[PDB]
């Protein structure tokens, strides 16, 4: 009972600190996204695709991050209302307590390596080529109102821009050839009530049309090959990666410790840099791995610092 | 089986809060820790419990060192903690709340637990209320429903904190039962409580600890005849 | 009333500037974190430390605002955990005159804000951008009816390969007028070798017209205009407006410092305002959680609306001092139900 | 100056807490606001001070209406409040903890608030430290110095809560030595109190509040000698 008891609040704890972490995350991405396609460096329609496919790059992150703020929220709160020391009082230790969710954590380690795997290999893929697609934009699609654009051989002027990138006001063209319109309307492009001049050719007219990764590869072709340090980083990140749930139950069981008085949210600000230094190491380690500076086994080596740690800081 | 407690010692901002505190509990003896307060008996009380580590001394039971041992693994040799806030499982069930501690036991299979359940609400008067969460009952309730819980644990020994606490005269004479209750069925009682003349109305043995020592001990007749008591602690006029 | 008085204005900007410094060296850290990872043989790792602490100036005036909300949460939390603000009330003590108080050290906050932004931000952006990466090449400009290219332009007042071309209300060209190099002597007008001009043929080895470009304004076009300081961002905006359009990413700018001040008072009332509020009788970490909650929301908020006024049709004012007016309002009622 | 409280009524999560609570006041006259725990003690006392926003009711002082006033207004009027917890300023000495109440008061100039604050630490015997942190006090020391911090305000109802809470009984004569020169001093005192014992001792009118009403008014030994009161709160035994 009352392992059921711990595993529902921290699965309600720990889904709810996901959905404020990946709503946070992820706005700040999306905020993000918008001021550049508010530029016309992106098409405002598929900034939300972006999102879609960076949804498990983000949750990478957000489940070892949400699942460590939702344990130590969990043994806080059993800390500041007395549960613990009646928990204590009768024989279940905080390790033991922290041993009856280890299945929890084994859920959320599967959980997180289908993430690390499947699924942030494929975002990633998609990701990237829809960016790839998203960066051929030149000319009349990044075009500003009351500015001057430079894309390659081509100057562009637009003195105002609609809600949506259509609908141009007042251009300017240079190439030489210069194109003076009141209108455009979108390169495939309808200019009207113009005048086109070449550098002396003057032409009127009414109408005119102008028409000027490693970290997304399938696991399937990084299993071997781990002799080049790019693979071998890679695949050691994907493997090694999903321990970080069996780390942060081990850390959010040290470190959870609070007063009453404190509060159930005193210790979550000093321990999620703790945590912040793992994932931050573990960056590190992926960086100079790729470089064959450090080698694979720096994963493990790293994991299994933090946890003894993590272990004898609760042991003591 | 006695608790023998010898010269606890505790310092919080180089001062010495309690200064060589030692005191004896039996089982089935109800033993009230008193004091001026803020003068050690709280920190000692807790460093009975476990609460807070010791600095000096040892804790024994029956040539057996509680000293180095966890506030757990005391509770694995017979001794039981209540809090004096409220201390239910919030979010389970009353009953549930006394079957997550009879789980814990190694002794007893489901069909010893669930009868050692119902027994436990039975006579806590609970059974009416058993399916009802811990966060949406009455204090007096509540608090049957922890002491029940407590002794699903089969503790030897109990260290109430502050029993007589936000309780008014109605409720403190079933407080009193309960305690009488707690001392007949074979479990010592340790009590540390503000309310005084509430205290020394049933424990038969109070230690009173006055600027971090013990300075008297005895039956509640003594300490109220002591002099010592009366003029740091109960004062002149006291009954 | 002074004990009072100094007591919460002291015990809030101690607050404020604790959260500061935190802060201040937080965020060295997390960007020379970042920063790490862009290191070559020209740019050592002392080099990106002297990147990311050139730049320590830059990141204070984006924290002081936040830095104001958590400082005012912990001043004010401190004080209302300690039944200190009860106590307050109850000798005869207005929330109000508690927030005029609190705001008494904001107000210092605004005033480092000030002098950061005008005065330390642009030396030391200059600086930092001088050791990372260590004049307008291409300026592309529009005066009116003329449109002025030059390939080469210094700050000293030297000009290569100006190309002008000229126009009607009905857009007609008269003149396409090219040189090879420009001296800058007085206002309106610029002195030029080969000048070739077109009729509408003709050479000219040297003669000066009128042209608006001034060589004070043209190191100014490729800083981007939310890093110019309030002075430069007046001037320059002036300058534009005198011979051309401003562009709206120049308005969002002048709107977002102009209501940086306010933005700063208006959250650190909202802190007073959940601390005497909603705020209340909670933890410290649970107040502290709020208010980065708070701080990220507003940054997210401000950030989206200055994006969606480079989009939409009305002015960035409705977008910068919309949710300062909003959040001062939603605080003043929270201060009213006490 | 009588403090006529009427039909105070609160609800919290759709339950009526408090439901008709009225009682009245004089000044310098000890009331006992007693009760149940959780039966609308703790919240018409709060209430009255001013934390607890009212949903219905009147409060009269001299006929002038303090119900829709807020707590801070009231304390203008003559209201005083003393937490039960430490509401000592930390980061401020004992001297000028009662100073920065001092200065608020508006007939008093720079010459004549000196005596007071002379006067105010001589008759609560907190002299000695008033150069002292009010952070680093011993705990009656400290409870001197708050209620002489809030005599500084010159109120004319002092509502103490939970005077008696943590307190030896050697040192309840010295609560009640305070409270009796409260009074004498022309001050009106309410007391809410889960030590009844004590608190029915000093008051000389009690009311009793069960169920969110007022079940019992007058004396002590009309409170005692109330079959309502002796059934529902006291007990048989007292
Ligand atoms: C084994 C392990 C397994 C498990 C682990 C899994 C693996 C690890 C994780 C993997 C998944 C993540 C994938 C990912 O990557 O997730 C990225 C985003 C997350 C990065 C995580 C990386 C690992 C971190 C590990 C963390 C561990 C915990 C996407 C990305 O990083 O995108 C990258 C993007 N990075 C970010 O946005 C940082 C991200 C970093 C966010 C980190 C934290 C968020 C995640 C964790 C949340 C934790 C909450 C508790 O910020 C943000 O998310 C917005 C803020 C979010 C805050 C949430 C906190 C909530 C707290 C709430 C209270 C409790 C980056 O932006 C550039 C700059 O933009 C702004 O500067 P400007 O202001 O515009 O100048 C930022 N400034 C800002 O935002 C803010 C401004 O400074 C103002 C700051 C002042 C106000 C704040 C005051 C407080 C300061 C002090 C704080 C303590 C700068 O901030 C920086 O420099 C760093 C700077 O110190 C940030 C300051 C602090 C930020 C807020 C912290 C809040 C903390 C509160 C306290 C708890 C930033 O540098 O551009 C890259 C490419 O850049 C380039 C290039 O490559 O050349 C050049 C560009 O020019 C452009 O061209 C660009 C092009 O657009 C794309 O290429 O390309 C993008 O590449 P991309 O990924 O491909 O898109």
């Amino acid at each position: 009972i009352i392992r059921r008891y711990l595993v529902k609040q921290v699965v309600s704890t720990s889904l709810v600190v996901i959905a404020l972490l990946t709503l946070i995350m992820m706005g700040g991405r999306l905020i993000k996204y918008f001021g550049v396609a508010a530029q016309g460096r992106l098409d405002a329609g598929v900034l939300f695709s972006i999102i879609g496919y960076r949804m498990p790059e983000f949750l990478t992150l957000i489940l070892p991050l949400g699942f460590f703020i939702g344990l130590m929220l969990v043994f806080g709160r059993l800390y500041v209302d007395h549960e613990m020391a009646v928990l204590n009082g009768s024989g279940i230790s905080r390790i033991r307590l922290g041993q009856l969710l280890i299945p929890l954590a084994l859920v959320f380690l599967v959980i997180q390596g289908i993430l690390m795997l499947w699924m942030t290999p494929w975002g990633l893929r998609q990701f990237d080529q829809l960016s790839s697609s998203q960066a051929v934009r030149t000319g009349f699609d990044l075009v500003r109102p009351k500015e001057f654009i430079s894309s390659g051989p081509y100057t562009i002027y637009a003195g105002d821009l609609s809600e949506d990138r259509k609908n141009l006001k007042d251009i300017f063209f240079y190439q030489d050839v210069m194109i003076l319109a009141k209108e455009a309307t979108r390169n495939v492009v309808d200019l009207i009530q113009g005048r086109r001049y070449e550098i002396y050719s003057q032409a009127e007219f009414q109408r005119y049309r102008l028409r000027l990764k490693v970290e997304a590869l399938p696991s399937s072709k990084l299993w071997n090959k781990w002799n080049d340090p790019v693979i071998a980083s890679e695949m050691g990140w994907r493997v090694f990666g999903p321990f970080t749930i069996v780390i942060a139950l081990m850390m959010a069981v040290a470190l959870c410790e609070v007063s009453p008085r404190q509060g159930r949210y005193y210790r979550l600000i000093p321990a999620i840099f703790i945590f912040a230094s793992l994932i931050v190491l573990l960056i590190a380690i992926r960086t100079r791995i790729s470089r064959d500076e450090l080698g694979v086994w720096a994963y493990p080596a790293a994991l299994a610092v933090y946890g003894i740690a993590a272990a004898l800081f609760s042991r003591k | 089986q006695t608790l023998c407690i010898k010269h606890l010692a505790k310092n919080y901002s180089k001062r010495w809060v309690v200064k060589d505190v030692s005191f004896e509990m039996q089982s089935g003896q109800i033993v009230g820790l008193l004091g001026p307060n803020g003068a050690g008996k709280t920190t000692s009380f807790y460093m009975v419990v476990g609460l807070v580590r010791m600095d000096k001394g040892e804790i024994h039971l029956d040539n057996l060192d509680l000293s180095d041992l966890a506030m757990h693994e005391r509770a694995r040799k017979g001794i039981g903690y209540l809090p004096q806030e409220a201390s239910i499982f919030r979010k389970l069930t009353i009953a549930e709340n006394i079957m997550a501690i009879l789980e814990t036991r190694k002794d007893l299979n489901k069909q010893q637990r669930q009868q050692r359940l119902q027994e436990l609400l039975n006579d806590f008067k609970i059974t009416h209320i058993k399916d009802s969460l811990g966060m949406s009952v009455s204090g007096g309730e509540r608090r049957r429903a922890e002491i029940a819980r407590a002794l699903a644990a089969d503790p030897k020994f109990m260290l109430l904190d502050e029993p007589f606490a936000g309780v008014d005269p109605i409720s403190v004479g079933d407080i009193k039962d309960i305690i009488r209750n707690l001392k007949d069925r074979g479990i010592g009682v340790l009590i540390t409580d503000h309310n005084v003349r509430e205290t020394l109305a049933i424990c038969e043995h109070a230690y009173i600890v006055s600027e971090g020592a013990v300075i008297a001990e005895g039956s509640p007749q003594d300490i109220l005849e002591n002099e010592q008591v009366r003029k740091v602690y109960l004062g002149d006029d006291f009954t | 009333r002074r004990i009072v008085a100094k007591h919460v204005t002291k015990t809030t900007a101690l607050a404020m500037l604790g959260t500061t410094i935190v802060l201040v060296i937080l965020q060295v850290l997390f960007t020379y974190l970042g920063e790490l990872s862009n290191l070559k043989a020209d740019y050592s790792a002392w080099q990106a430390f002297l990147y990311v602490l050139w730049g320590a100036p830059r990141y204070l005036y984006e924290i002081l605002p936040i830095s104001a909300l958590i400082g005012a949460i912990l001043g004010l939390g401190t004080l209302a955990s300690n039944s200190e603000l009860i106590v307050m009330r109850s000798v005869g003590i207005s929330l109000w005159r508690i927030v005029g108080w609190v705001i008494r050290s904001a107000l210092v906050l605004v005033l480092l804000s000030f002098a950061l932004s005008e005065w330390v931000v642009p030396y030391t952006n200059e600086r930092a951008n001088s050791v990372k990466s260590h004049e307008v090449r291409g300026y592309w400009s529009r005066e009116g009816q003329r449109f002025i290219y030059v390939d080469y332009a210094n700050s000293q007042g030297q000009l290569k390969r100006i190309q002008v071309v000229d126009f009607d209300d009905n857009y007609r060209l008269k003149s396409v007028t090219n040189a090879e190099q420009g001296q800058f002597v007085k206002d309106g007008q610029w002195l030029l070798n080969h000048s070739q001009q077109m009729a509408i043929l003709a050479n000219a080895a040297k003669q000066p017209f009128s042209l608006a470009l001034q060589p004070k304004y043209v190191h100014m076009v490729t800083i981007d205009p939310e890093d110019l300081s309030f002075s430069q961002l007046v001037s320059f905006m002036n300058y534009m407006r005198e011979y051309s359009q401003v562009p709206k990413t120049y308005q969002l700018a002048f709107w977002k410092k102009v209501a940086s001040p306010f933005a700063l008072i208006t959250l650190v009332l909202v802190a007073c305002s959940f601390i005497f509020g909603p705020l209340r009788q909670q933890s410290m970490g649970f107040r502290l959680v709020i208010a980065l909650f708070i701080g990220l929301g507003f940054y997210y908020l401000q950030d989206f609306l200055g994006y969606a006024s480079l989009v939409y049709n009305p002015s960035p004012a409705w977008f910068v001092l919309g949710p300062i007016v909003l959040m001062f309002v939603a605080g003043s009622y929270l201060l009213y139900r006490a």
